[PDB]
């Protein structure tokens, strides 16, 4: 509240002093957001600098942008063209458009979004409107089942009162239906179409707080302005249902109402594996950084003793010794760059671009009803998926499925039964015993249980029609004969079962206009008259009504609970033990109860209390706390009928999911808006929690973490939790001369908070705002860094979605919030126990074995010119061919290495799924880490020294028999390159264990493409009009001739190859591990 | 939207093979190894130790050395003459051949010190190389041909040996001076520029190197062996790659039927010596021996061979105790 002057009414009008935002420039646009959405994260046209500043965050992109600043110089280059550029460019400028592609969407959404067609007073009257038209601080005429544009007031309507209903399931998922009050002056000075036209009395509110719970501030409107309040104001998501028209004025609009002003936020998300990339190369620049300077002051030293010391290398300069080491210095930068080559940030692209389809291409995961793809999102956090930790969910949708489905009840105390619970229609199958007599069937219900249909067409007994009529005028559903059905138009999701049930069950249900009501005796009209509506209470959890008959009878109605009921009741039932004992049973299974009766007073003390109550009934305040006792008076001797038991279908397989998930050792904690009832519920229902669980609800864990402040809990485990947001907030306690000690008092009550959460195995939190979700997500992210994945629902979870490493949507349903916010998408909830089973370690263990090959196959390859840079006087000559540097990884080795990346598989997905002890290793990180790292390293390095020194002591001797094609330069490198190509390829044969013919097929065409060329650069036949670069020509055509430039091959394979054979073996038989367990005893 | 496509490839079921690596599968290949290079080994050294190789070190670096004196002798040619023994005649055919120590000629600012194009024949870059021999691509405005460090260095020394007679008559051995190349340079690696047989006036402007004391179209009578093919020319011009290398001089024949090539006793090598080594302790030398149907002598395979094959096997019944031990155990 700082005097907006929101101008609810007006179009511009532009009252706004120097209050805008003052920047330096023009683009200075309105305080009020008007209509714009500017959802995207950039502009078409100024792309290039952002995308590009964010993307060289990549150090290795440093450095190949380094390497390209640096080898073009006329100077000191020792290698050919500037080459680099076609690799360089493709890294970024596909994940350029790849995120293109990803984010263009965007536009079309919004633009969606931002079109409405309503009527609005833009002048005179309402007109059509697009949503981008409708400015800030205007007046809308809404209609039936609209859509709300802006988080508005309410002046006029439809209804008497003017009184609307709001389908509150946007900011929450809970669908009971919301009704609200416009205002109260107005209810009948304009209430219609033209006199709001001309008005004034413009009025501010508060800036927002994100708290939907305050809404303060006064009217500006005239005879005596009075306060502003939320029971008039209205929200951005919320569907209308039976109020065909109503009048408001517009305060929240634009982009920034209430919930783009606590949802949002997007970052950029990078998956762990990748901070561990550039940890290690930032270690192996580092370390070329020292071999180039050592091997620099190396040449120095020569040169200077030998340098000048020669006549045969003269040169045309008498540049300084020292000059050339610094000269050389970074010559050896240049011929060194293969490590940290630029291969790899290719090959990786394909690697999480291929998985992707993998992911999206399941047919297990296709929902075969609603035809649903199950398809990814981001496409490159593929291998998060095998880290998982902690699994946040609403349980809003996700998990329930927001039907209800009336189950049964007891008569007497005698229970319904599930399949035949009679004697008729008992040698028949479980099939349905018919309903037809019932004129309106129709049902979407099928029991099996027959005496319940025979006793009722027959009428054996009015205990069960004392039972419907009951359910049928205790309701609070508008029931309307309106279309040749009776149509029940419903306020409460939870007597809808019930009231259907009853309503094809003869007793259909007949007006109940103002005060009378009608109703259907197996379809014959009746009709009576209520005596008293007495309505619901939180506390109460009853509602009680009473009708009179057209003779002068009335009764009573209950419609309570157990411990509700159970102490008011009558006391001489002997059949409260039999309803009472078949509650019971109905507790091992897990659907919820509630208990009906009645009372029987005529005129004893109906009008001796209806006197005082109904003068009571008027009240200044005391009409909810003093009119309740009078209210309650008489709410004794309850003379019980029965129970009732209603059920929640949810999903299908999800305990089994449940069951799986727990197996893999993940904590699953369930986040919502619902109250604690339903919470309770499902706690049973999907078997997070069974007996032997102390529960120690907030009260419990405030005071006990007060008493201690193990890990703070009488030890034992199974405590599950259920909080309140107002509790939760309650501990955590967050509602000149600076000290400044709140922080201390507080960040360590979070971590005391989250040790206790984990020592809990389950926690449930009822009750909670969207902001409170995603705060207590990355909360726990801070405390035991983690990995987090939050599957959701709907759009009140959105901003949770969003925070966690991971995050997945449900879509298939209404879901169209999360399904563009989402990370992963798929349609249903037990498919989750195939992507963190069968894709999630399966593209961790792919990933991490390609990415530590990848690095052998490089040290292996470039350490060989740092040992030869000995015996060319340190003087920048490589070791190998320059037609031969530049295609190996390229063409030589390279597909085996994206096949195994993306064809391998551990074990068969489906025993996979009947072993879920393998995840493990994922979290704990048994596969890569900075230990398997360096022994990449080590293993490279030791396969150069072989691979130099087998040759070289090769070549101090002979080798030309009668061709005399003995030891040269031209041959020191076939004979070492060769050997180089073979002993990777036959490495990789080794890593890999899922064989197709695809794979061998790569491997050996990589073998024998390299020696078909190595004989097929030696022909001019391709060396015509290729006359200055194919010097190589007539070299191995020779080598290869005689005999022991072989025999020296095989001896290098040999002895680099037979060591790594000997580990595995060893390694294997004396610590199997857990796929070695599984894989040998396979049949068994 | 709609159903995926089925394919064996899209849901990852193609058939497949797992490893059937096993403690039975594995020795086996360790064994088999383990009595596949001692064979071999054995019969490789005993060829190594079945040829006869002697070093002469013409250089002689001391003062006391017979060649010392022409050290610096910058008036003349010095003739030089030493003497040698040997002790066992051979048989078969013998090669002669020279060779140097500490010279990098695998140095970088040195192996790309040629010209290929005009070493092929072409006639443009004859009139006009390219610009990479830096000291010298121009000395006076005039092509250098055979132009570059590796051609500009090619070392020049006549050697020739005789065997002495029963009355002090050292007879001269015939040698041969042709044949010792790779049978590739000399006929498509690089050419003489192409016309008519005279090699005086297709050379016009072509200076001569600066370190040449003759230019190339006098290095020998014979057609083929002058210009661009003088085969030792060629084979100077394939660098070594190593500080130690010995490159191919003359080859020998078998005499007729039987009688030692060159039998036992005392030989007198006759040199001319023309170049400066003594500089960087390059002790220049020649060697000379036989070749058998089998290879050279190269020890160094012989004993690597065996070494592994010994460890191999070693290993093998160390990895099969070990499995017998832990087999079902623990
Ligand atoms: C039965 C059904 C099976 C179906 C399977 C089908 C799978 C086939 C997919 C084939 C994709 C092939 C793409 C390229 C192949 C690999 C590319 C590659 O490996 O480049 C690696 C090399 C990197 O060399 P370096 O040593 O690090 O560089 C060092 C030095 N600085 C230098 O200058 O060297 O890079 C280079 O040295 C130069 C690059 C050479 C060529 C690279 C081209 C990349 C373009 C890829 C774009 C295509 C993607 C399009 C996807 C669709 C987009 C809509």
């Amino acid at each position: 509240e700082c005097t907006w002057q929101v101008k609810a009414n007006d179009r511009k009008y532009h009252e706004q002093p120097h209050f805008m935002n003052t920047k330096f420039l023009c683009i200075k646009e309105s305080k009020y957001a008007n209509n714009a959405i500017k959802t995207y994260k950039y502009n078409a046209f100024t792309f290039i600098p952002m995308n590009l500043f964010e993307q060289f965050k990549r150090a290795a992109n440093l450095y190949f942008l380094a390497l390209l600043i640096l080898q073009a110089v006329p100077q000191i280059s020792t290698l050919a063209w500037y080459t680099t550029l076609v690799p360089l460019l493709v890294v970024l400028g596909v994940t350029a458009i790849k995120d293109l592609v990803d984010d263009v969407a965007r536009h079309k959404m919004d633009k969606e979004i931002n079109n409405r067609t309503c009527e609005v007073i833009k002048d005179g009257r309402f007109k059509v409107a697009k949503w981008k038209e409708i400015q800030v601080g205007d007046v809308i005429r809404l209609k039936k089942n609209d859509f709300v544009p802006a988080d508005i007031l309410l002046l006029s309507s439809s209804e008497p009162n003017s009184l609307c209903y709001v389908e509150t399931a946007e900011l929450d998922g809970e669908t009971n239906l919301k009704f609200k009050m416009s205002l109260e002056i107005t209810d009948q000075y304009l209430q219609r179409e033209d006199t709001l036209a001309t008005f004034d009395g413009f009025i501010e509110c508060e800036e927002p707080n994100n708290r939907l719970d305050k809404f303060t501030g006064t009217l500006f409107w005239r005879n005596t302005s009075f306060p502003l309040d939320a029971d008039k104001i209205l929200l951005r998501g919320c569907v209308i249902r039976n109020t065909d028209f109503c009048h408001g004025l517009v305060i929240f609009a634009g982009a920034d109402t209430k919930i783009m002003k606590n949802s949002g936020k997007t970052r950029f998300k990078r998956t762990k594996i990748d901070y561990l990339m550039n940890y290690m190369v930032y270690t192996i620049f580092v370390v070329l950084i020292l071999l180039s300077a050592g091997l620099a002051i190396g040449h120095a030293y020569w040169e200077a003793q030998v340098g000048n010391s020669s006549w045969y290398l003269y040169d045309g300069e008498d540049d300084t010794p020292s000059y050339r080491g610094f000269l050389i210095f970074w010559g050896y930068i240049i011929v060194l760059n293969t490590m940290v080559p630029i291969s790899l940030y290719v090959s990786v692209e394909v690697i999480r671009l291929g998985q992707s389809h993998f992911i999206n291409w399941d047919l297990q995961m296709y929902y075969a009803e609603k035809d649903t793809p199950a398809k990814a999102r981001t496409t490159t956090l593929n291998e998060q998926l095998g880290q998982i930790h902690y699994i946040f969910s609403d349980k809003t949708g996700t998990l329930t499925q927001n039907i209800m489905t009336f189950k049964k009840c007891c008569i007497n105390g005698q229970i319904y039964g599930d399949h035949r619970d009679a004697s008729q229609h008992n040698h028949n199958k479980i099939e349905q015993v018919d309903f037809s007599w019932n004129t309106y069937a129709d049902g979407k219900l099928a029991f099996y249980d027959h005496y319940l249909i025979e006793q009722i067409q027959s009428g054996k007994e009015p205990e069960v029609r004392q039972f419907f009529f009951l359910l049928a005028v205790c309701h609070t559903v508008m029931v309307d004969r309106t279309d040749g059905q009776l149509n029940y138009q419903a306020a409460s999701p939870d007597e809808g079962a019930l009231v259907n049930a009853a309503r094809n069950f003869g007793f259909a249900f007949l007006a109940r206009t103002q005060n009378t009501i009608t109703i259907s005796e197996l379809g014959t009209e009746r009709t009576y008259n209520v005596l008293a509506i007495l309505d619901f209470n939180s506390d109460r959890k009853r509602m009680s009504i009473i009708v009179r008959t057209p003779e002068g009878n009335i009764k009573l109605y209950c419609k309570g609970a157990d411990t509700v009921i159970y102490e008011r009741l009558h006391r001489m039932n002997p059949t409260k033990q039999e309803t009472q004992d078949a509650l019971d049973i109905f507790a091992n299974e897990t659907l919820r109860t509630l208990c009906l009766c009645y009372k029987e007073i005529e005129e004893k003390e109906f009008t001796e209390w209806n006197k005082k109550f109904m003068a009571a009934s008027v009240a200044s305040t005391n009409r909810d706390e003093a009119l309740d006792k009078v209210y309650e008076e008489i709410e004794k001797d309850l003379i019980l009928l029965g129970a009732t038991a209603i059920e929640d279908k949810l999903q299908d397989g999800v305990p089994e999911t449940i069951s799986k998930l727990a197996k893999a050792d993940i904590k699953i904690w369930v986040l919502t808006g619902d109250k604690k009832e339903t919470a309770e519920n499902i706690g049973f229902a999907c078997e997070l929690l069974t007996e032997d669980t102390t529960i120690c609800y907030g009260e419990d864990i405030n005071s006990l973490l007060h008493a201690r402040m193990e890990s703070f809990f009488p030890p034992g485990g199974n405590r599950a939790l259920i909080i309140t947001g107002s509790w939760l907030n309650e501990i955590l306690l967050e509602k000149t001369q600076s000290k400044r000690r709140l922080e201390a008092k507080k960040e360590q009550r979070q971590k005391n908070f989250v040790d206790l959460a984990c020592e809990c195995s389950a926690v449930i939190c009822c009750r909670v705002t969207p902001k409170q979700k995603a705060m207590v997500v990355d909360l726990v992210k801070r405390y035991k860094k983690a990995i987090t994945l939050a599957i959701g629902d709907g759009a009140n979870d959105v901003n949770m979605i969003k925070t966690a490493h991971i995050g997945v949507g449900i879509s298939g349903q209404e879901g169209m919030q999360a399904v563009m916010s989402s990370d992963y998408s798929f349609a249903q909830f037990r498919y989750l126990q195939r992507l963190l089973l069968v894709h999630g370690r399966w593209s961790y263990i792919r990933m991490c074995k390609f990415l530590r090959y990848f690095f052998y196959k490089n040290f292996a390859f470039t350490l060989v010119h740092f040992w030869y840079s000995f015996f060319n006087g340190y003087s920048a000559q490589t070791a190998y061919e320059d037609w031969f540097i530049t295609l190996y990884n390229v063409l030589y080795t390279s597909l085996p290495v994206l096949l195994m990346g993306l064809l391998d598989q551990d074990v068969s997905d489906k025993l996979s799924l009947r072993f879920p002890g393998l995840y493990i290793v994922g979290q704990r990180d048994l596969l890569f880490n900075y230990k398997r790292f360096f022994v990449s390293l080590l293993h490279g390095v030791l396969t150069s020294m072989i691979l130099f020194f087998i040759p070289l002591g090769a070549y101090l001797q002979t080798v030309g028999q009668d061709g005399e094609a003995p030891s040269d330069y031209q041959s020191f490198a076939v004979t070492i390159a060769s050997a180089l190509v073979i002993t990777v390829n036959f490495q990789i044969g080794l890593d890999t264990s899922y064989w197709t013919f695809v794979n061998a097929f790569s491997i050996f065409g990589s073998i024998a493409l390299y020696f078909g060329i190595m004989f097929d650069f030696h022909s001019a036949g391709i060396h015509v009009l290729f006359p200055s670069a194919f010097q190589f020509t007539g070299t191995a055509s020779n080598a290869l001739r005689q005999p022991y430039i072989w025999l020296t091959i095989i001896l290098a394979v040999a002895v680099c190859l037979l060591p790594v054979v000997a580990i595995r073996f060893l390694s294997m038989t004396i610590w199997p591990s857990e796929s070695d367990k599984i894989q040998k005893h396979r049949k068994r | 939207t709609r159903r995926p496509d089925n394919t064996a490839f899209k849901q990852q079921r193609l058939p497949a093979w797992q490893p059937i690596l096993t403690a039975g599968t594995v020795l086996p290949i360790f064994f088999i190894i383990g009595l596949i290079f001692i064979p071999i080994g054995i019969g490789i050294f005993v060829t190594s130790n079945n040829i006869r190789e002697i070093e002469i070190d013409y250089t002689g670096t001391e003062p006391s050395s017979p060649c010392n004196k022409c050290l610096s002798p910058d008036v003349t040619p010095c003739f030089c003459t030493i003497n040698f023994t040997l002790e066992k005649s051979f048989e078969g055919n013998v090669f002669m051949y020279y060779g140097l120590s500490n010279f990098y000629q695998n140095h970088r600012r040195y192996v790309k010190s040629r010209d290929d194009s005009q070493l092929n024949g072409d006639s443009s870059a004859l009139l006009n190389p390219s610009k990479e021999c830096e000291p010298y691509r121009r000395n006076e405005d005039k092509p250098i041909a055979p132009c570059g460090a590796i051609a500009n260095s090619m070392f020049n020394d006549t050697l020739e040996l005789f065997l002495i007679g029963n009355d002090s008559y050292p007879i001269p051995i015939a040698l041969k001076k042709k044949g010792i190349a790779w049978w590739t340079d000399k006929n498509v690696k690089f050419r003489n520029p192409p016309g008519g047989d005279n090699l005086e006036e297709r050379f016009k402007g072509t200076t001569k190197p600066v370190n040449w004391l003759k230019p190339v179209y006098m290095l020998d009578s014979d057609p083929d062996n002058n210009g661009f093919i003088n085969e030792d020319f060629i084979v100077w011009m394939r660098t070594a790659a190593l500080p130690t290398f010995r490159k191919l001089y003359r080859l020998i024949e078998r005499k007729s039927d039987l009688h030692p090539t060159l039998p036992a006793g005392r030989y007198s090598l006759n040199v001319t010596y023309n170049y400066p080594v003594h500089y960087f302790d390059g002790r220049k030398r020649m060697i000379l021996s036989t070749i058998s149907w089998m290879g050279g002598k190269n020890p160094f395979l012989g004993i690597a061979y065996i070494a592994v094959g010994s460890i191999s096997f070693l290993l093998g019944v160390v990895l099969l105790v070990i499995n017998h031990k832990y087999r079902n155990s623990s």
